[PDB]
């Protein structure tokens, strides 16, 4: 397959995807999200101490 | 300090296209071009070591070139570098050649010999020198202006860059196997010869002496010198010693790049007049030079070209002036004035063409 | 200083087992040095020791 | 710029030795069959027919990447900065700030607080590239998803980032006739073409007369919108009107006005100052501009000033230092044609 | 996780992302301590209280 799916954004949920390749052996695969790292704009403006 | 000689290794050279169609066994061949200087100086790989010798002197009369398991030498006044024009050699240092020269379909280097008969490695080599800035030149410049750029810095201290230098495949010399009545006397002559024979009693193996290979002929014998004493390099385009992986190449290769400025030609100032909501610009040319222009509002509407001759170009001007950039000079800036005159007040109306100066012919539908 | 390894001893790259002039006493062990010790930057100082004219052959 | 690097290839005479499937950026390998190694003494190997030749090729960075490289940047919101010189009663003093309503500076009793940038427009999109003297707003392919022979022919995050996303397809070939070399296939790059046809830098593509300036790149001098400034000044500057002369019987006489961009006309103010004193002149409309701001006046005479408008007839009023003059000027068609300043 | 970085592992090819919900927990004017960040209008430069 070129199996494009949309798994829910949940860390640690085993998504069981199906590969019924055409006239081929069926194949179930597991995926599991482990981190969601979001890093915003690194724009330091000024300081205060 | 000042030695490269002993990290070199004796993998040889046969120049696969030395000119006039075909090939020859030549050690002085061209392998690589480095053209990434912005100004247009040229950095060239050779399979020789220049500025330096066997015994590592700065002499310019000897240079290590490999002629059939021999270190021979050559004058560094006989350096005939030529793409279409003969090039202007500046830097001669080991692996490296630095020169400034114009456009050409091919590129060659020429060299004298120990037999003092100059030849040339001549490869079809479509190096094209780049363009930079906006200007070209007719005569040599000694009076010019500034342009930032980059060129190869002339420094010996460029470490941790290498070429592939490795133990030789062999040096198969079929002039070592003399025949003694259907035998073969492998005349090694102070070498280390690996023979590969399709005969009896001595097939494949090393020898240091003029060995007797009986019932064997020249086509039945081989004389391949395992060179491990005299060491002179090439490119890794030629094959390896094929008994293991690679002898790792370690030679620091100098002359890095750095940023400078340059005495660029300037651009001649053109002449202009104003006219009714427009401008009239005659241009003194010098050479084919680009020109650009734009206006100063919601879009620049910038139009660009190369101009070549004494060119009178007419441009209408909006209410926001005009910006014409010609050469690397000042970007010429302009603003409109209401042009000549409408009228008097008088017995007729005669303010309509007052109004054809002030908001000319726009919002005249409304009245 | 910087630790060069010819697979047997963790010697300095300034102090090889053959200080100075490696090729002037061994060609092919210098070639195995050129195969192995090239992972060390201080080996260049050994190349200033062995290769780049600091041998026994200089009268220094 | 990348660099295509080959090994010294393997001439496996009398047999075949399969290469090791290493992972290099555009690793490529082929063991050509029936090869013919050649050297100075004829053929190189005494074995002739069963000579095969392993060949390998790869591409990595070059040595120009230390100081010569372009950079696809993600641009963002812009930060403003402004420069201001005030002629503080015959004294020029200059200060830079942020033009956001948010940058207060004080020096020489001048509480300079600007108002906001009335516009909001930035001349840049996020997808921006920069090389060494210029920038270009185009959409590069992103990292990883680059295209061969373009921007993104070779992709690295930083110069120190060694993830070199390469796309060359350098397929090897059998050599010509016994030639001891490795030929490869076509691979056009991006540096070989688009640097020569990047063309009009954003200095030239700039609307409203913007200008660009590197180190760091910045959009200068497209003064669009209207900038407020609040400035507070104490009573150290203001003087009493009894320290000024009460100017009476003012009458404006314009011998020549010409509605133009430059000095639009000249005027004579018949005035009757009571004494000696320095006082202000300010027209009650913004259209006509006296070039004279603070005038020392002496008595009962005719001062002579200039003014500038594009009004076809400038009929207006001037507060001449808390006294009023009404002025009238038949202006004339402008005879000038081109002007270098707005 | 933005739909730009393809990755193949033991020939298994994946382009991940992009993120469906582009929600952001950060303000523009945010102040940073050694372990923390806070959404708070710090007073602007030169125009501070
Ligand atoms: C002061 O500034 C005005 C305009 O701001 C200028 O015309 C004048 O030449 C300046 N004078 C001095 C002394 O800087």
């Amino acid at each position: 397959y070129e199996h494009v799916t949309v798994i829910p954004n949940t860390v640690g949920v085993p998504y069981k995807t199906l590969v019924n390749r055409p006239g081929y052996s069926p194949m179930v695969l597991e995926m599991e999200l482990l981190s969601v790292t979001l890093e915003p704009t690194l724009s330091l403006d000024y300081i205060t101490c | 300090n000042f030695n490269v000689y002993k990290a070199i290794r004796p993998y040889l050279a046969h120049c696969p296209d030395c000119g006039e169609g075909h090939s020859c066994h030549s050690p002085v061949a061209l392998e690589r071009i480095r053209n990434e200087a912005t100004d247009g100086t040229l950095k060239i790989q050779v399979s020789l070591q220049i500025g330096i010798k066997t015994d590592d002197s700065h002499d310019w009369t000897k240079l290590r070139y490999m002629d059939n398991h021999m270190p021979a030498d050559a004058e560094r006044a006989r350096l005939f570098v030529r793409t279409s024009a003969p090039c202007t050699i500046t830097g001669t240092m080991g692996h490296f050649i630095l020169a400034r020269c114009p456009k050409g379909e091919t590129l060659t280097v020429g060299f004298t010999d120990g037999r003092k008969i100059s030849h040339s490695c001549t490869h079809p080599f479509h190096h094209d020198p780049p363009v930079i800035g906006r200007e070209k030149f007719h005569s040599r410049p000694q009076h010019g202006r500034e342009l930032p750029c980059s060129t190869y810095a002339q420094s010996t201290a460029a470490t941790a860059e290498e070429i592939e230098v490795h133990m030789p495949p062999d040096t198969p010399d079929r002039t070592l196997m003399s025949q003694q009545s259907g035998n073969v006397k492998i005349t090694v002559n102070s070498q280390t010869v690996r023979y590969k024979c399709n005969c009896g009693d001595s097939n494949e193996g090393l020898t240091t002496t003029d060995k007797v290979i009986n019932n064997c002929k020249v086509d039945q014998c081989h004389a391949a010198v395992t060179n491990h004493k005299k060491w002179q390099y090439n490119s890794p385009l030629v094959p390896r010693n094929a008994e293991l992986g690679d002898r790792k190449g370690k030679v620091h290769i100098p002359f890095p790049l750095a940023n400078v400025t340059c005495r660029v030609p300037k651009a001649r100032n053109p002449t202009v007049t104003y006219g009714k909501n427009q401008v009239i610009m005659l241009l003194y040319p010098d050479h084919p030079t680009l020109l650009s222009y734009r206006n100063m509002g919601e879009e620049p509407n910038y139009q660009e070209e190369w101009v070549t001759h004494k060119k009178e170009i007419r441009l209408t001007v909006p209410t926001e002036g005009l910006e014409v950039t010609w050469g690397n000079n000042e970007p010429y800036k302009y603003w409109p004035q209401l042009s000549t005159n409408g009228t008097a007040h008088g017995h007729p109306h005669e303010i309509i063409l007052y109004y054809y100066e002030l908001y000319p012919t726009m919002t005249v539908v409304v009245v | 200083p910087v630790m060069c390894l010819l697979a047997n001893t963790t010697f300095p790259c300034s102090q090889p087992p053959c200080t100075p002039c490696c090729y002037e006493k061994e060609p092919e062990e210098t070639l195995r040095m050129l195969e192995d010790n090239v992972m060390r930057p201080g080996y260049y100082q050994l190349l200033q020791a062995s290769l780049t004219c600091s041998p026994h052959r200089q009268r220094r | 710029e990348y660099k295509t690097v080959i090994p010294s290839p393997y001439v496996k005479c009398c047999g075949t030795a399969e290469c090791k499937d290493k992972s290099l950026p555009d690793y490529s390998c082929k063991v050509f069959t029936g090869v013919y190694p050649f050297m100075w003494g004829g053929a190189y190997c005494f074995c002739d027919t069963e000579n095969t030749q392993l060949s390998e090729a790869h591409v990595e960075k070059s040595e120009s990447c230390k100081t010569e490289f372009a950079s696809a940047y993600r641009a963002h919101t812009a930060s403003a900065s402004a420069k201001l010189r005030v002629l503080y009663q015959g004294n020029n003093v200059t200060v830079s700030a942020y033009a956001n309503g948010d940058h207060a500076v004080t020096v020489k009793d001048a509480k300079f607080i600007v108002g906001p940038m009335s516009s909001a427009w930035t001349p840049f999109d996020n997808k921006i590239v920069v090389y060494k003297g210029d920038v270009y707003n185009m959409d590069y392919p992103p990292f990883g998803a680059g295209r061969p022979g373009q921007f993104g022919d070779i992709q690295s995050r930083t110069p120190e980032s060694e993830d070199v996303y390469a796309n060359t397809q350098l397929v090897l070939q059998r050599p010509s006739a016994g030639t001891v070399h490795v030929p490869y296939s076509q691979a056009p790059s991006g540096f070989k073409y688009w640097l020569k046809e990047r063309g009009a830098s954003l200095q030239h593509t700039a609307p409203f007369g913007c200008q660009i300036a590197t180190n760091p790149v910045r959009a200068m001098n497209c003064a669009v919108g209207n900038m407020p400034i609040s400035i507070d000044i104490p009573d150290a500057a203001f003087t009493r009107v009894v320290d000024a002369p009460s100017l009476t019987d003012m009458s404006c006489e314009v011998p020549a006005c010409t509605h133009s961009s430059d000095f639009g006309g000249v005027a004579i103010i018949k005035y009757a100052a009571s004494k000696k004193g320095k006082c202000a002149v300010h027209s009650m409309t913004n259209a006509v501009t006296i070039r004279e701001a603070e005038i020392e006046v002496e008595g009962n005479s005719q001062l002579q000033i200039s003014f500038s408008t594009a009004l076809a007839s400038a009929e207006f009023r001037v507060q001449v230092c808390s006294t009023q003059v009404h002025c009238a000027a038949e202006c004339h068609p402008p005879k000038d044609h081109i002007v270098n300043y707005p």
